[PDB]
């Protein structure tokens, strides 16, 4: 893993050399590759398993990423490739993903900009738009892709300063609608995928309690942003005990007398609703967004400076 | 920390041509895949040239291929840029900066340094 630095990598027509580890999380790192022949630099993605449940799920991901790549807020897709089982050095099948470098993670980019206080609106504004312009891309495919796992860990800030979303691990194109038709096995097993695919403090109603019959599709993700703009605005996450007694009931409150993103507040409250049904849709809160851009003559889609500059 | 200093850049007439220089100290030279990039009134940042750590190799935007030549001192930690058959299109604020360019020749590090000008223009004198 560490070691596979100084190594070059062909992807293609691409002759990539690693150049330094960005990111390790679990079975992938995340290295800086540049090519030998043009220069440009490159995000290379490495997961090591010979498990082909991950095989598949690796597979999956890749496809969601090849469909959409091209957004502004998506991080853009280059080349991928699958080496098997003997043909590795590790003895394992290798997984290659080969995407846009970004700046960092948005994550790194906050905590440098809690000592200068809270963020601006216009920064809030731009950071939430941006991020609910990947999803409204997401929830437009034909079918529609649920990420399952919107949070701030999962944004990077692009080269410009957008915001891009890179991991897809979680996504689904399958929607639940619980009935008085289904079993106790059934209700577990369908608890038992969701638990492994989402944040616990992130987690829904409609996931919680499996008997009530919420449909459990797109409506999810609405629940997740609701959650990203709270804690953008305010110190800390709606649910952040997560406890499930406050998720599944919708106790959280904003701060009372916070004057700074009053403007956000009637969003917070729409998009954190109990019943996924009476949520708003991506259109609607991107709809809502664009109008509060608007009326401050801030253009949503523009870099977020205020981050990068530092 | 880091230090970039820039000279050479100039008033020069089209066709003609300058040399860029570039000392760096402050970081691993040596180690160092650097480039020389401008910012353009009205465009902004876009990546020029670029050179390997060791000088293995040698990049160019398309629009000063076959025009301009990167070399680099690594003895000295100094970068060059030669500047030959000058356009209008490279008038700009020249910088040097380490790593590459990202997508539509955006560089990965956006400038600190002062930059030298560069002025393609058949003016007597600076206006
Ligand atoms: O392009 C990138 N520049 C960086 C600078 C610092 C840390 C990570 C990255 C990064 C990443 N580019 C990509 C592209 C595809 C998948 C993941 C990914 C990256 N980092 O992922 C680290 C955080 C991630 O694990 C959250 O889910």
């Amino acid at each position: 893993q560490s070691d596979f630095v100084g190594q070059t990598v062909e992807l293609g027509e691409l002759r990539l050399r690693v150049r330094r580890v960005l990111a390790e999380g679990g079975f992938a790192f995340v290295y800086e590759a540049q090519d030998v022949g043009s220069g440009r630099e490159y995000a290379l993605k490495r997961l090591l398993s010979n498990e082909e449940e991950k095989n598949r799920a690796i597979i999956q991901e890749v496809c969601f990423m090849k469909k959409l790549s091209g957004h502004p807020n998506i991080v853009q897709f280059c080349s991928a490739a699958s080496i098997g089982k003997e043909e590795s050095d590790t003895g394992q099948a290798e997984f290659l993903l080969l995407t846009e470098l970004c700046k960092g993670q948005l994550v790194e980019f906050l905590k440098k900009m809690e000592s200068r206080g809270p963020l601006s609106c216009d920064t809030v504004l731009k950071i939430f738009y941006q991020t609910c312009r990947a999803v409204q891309h997401m929830h437009r495919q034909k079918p529609p892709i649920i990420h399952r796992d919107l949070k701030v860990e999962n944004l990077l800030l692009s080269n410009q300063g957008t915001i891009k979303l890179c991991d897809f691990g979680s996504a689904t194109t399958i929607s639940h609608y619980p009935d008085y038709s289904w079993s106790a096995q059934r209700r577990a097993l369908v608890e038992e995928e969701i638990t492994r695919n989402t944040t616990p403090m992130y987690r829904t109603p409609e996931i919680i309690d499996l008997y009530s019959n919420f449909p459990i599709g797109e409506k999810q993700d609405i629940w997740a942003l609701g959650c990203i703009l709270y804690l953008l605005c305010f110190r800390q996450h709606p649910f952040e005990d997560g406890a499930k007694l406050r998720i599944v009931n919708g106790k959280y409150s904003i701060p009372p007398h916070d004057t700074q993103y009053t403007v956000f507040h009637s969003l917070i409250r729409a998009m954190l609703q109990v019943n996924p049904e009476e949520r708003l849709s991506i259109a609607e809160v991107v709809h809502q967004l664009q109008e509060i851009a608007a009326a401050r003559n801030v253009n949503p889609k523009s870099p977020i400076t205020e981050l990068l500059e530092q | 920390q880091v230090q970039l200093q820039e000279s050479g850049g100039g008033l020069v007439q089209p066709g003609g041509s300058l040399r860029l220089s570039c000392s760096a100290s402050g970081f691993k030279f040596n180690d160092s895949y650097m480039s020389w990039v401008r910012r353009v009134p009205g465009k902004g940042l876009e990546w020029v040239a670029g050179i390997w750590e060791d000088s293995s190799a040698a990049h160019y935007r398309d629009s000063v291929k076959g025009r301009f030549t990167i070399s680099r001192d690594n003895a000295k930690n100094m970068l060059y840029l030669q500047m030959s058959s000058l356009k209008s299109d490279d008038t700009g604020l020249y910088y040097c900066v380490r790593r590459g360019y990202s997508g539509d020749y955006r560089p990965i590090n956006n400038p600190s340094s002062q930059g030298t000008q560069v002025t393609v223009s058949s003016a007597a004198a600076y206006p």
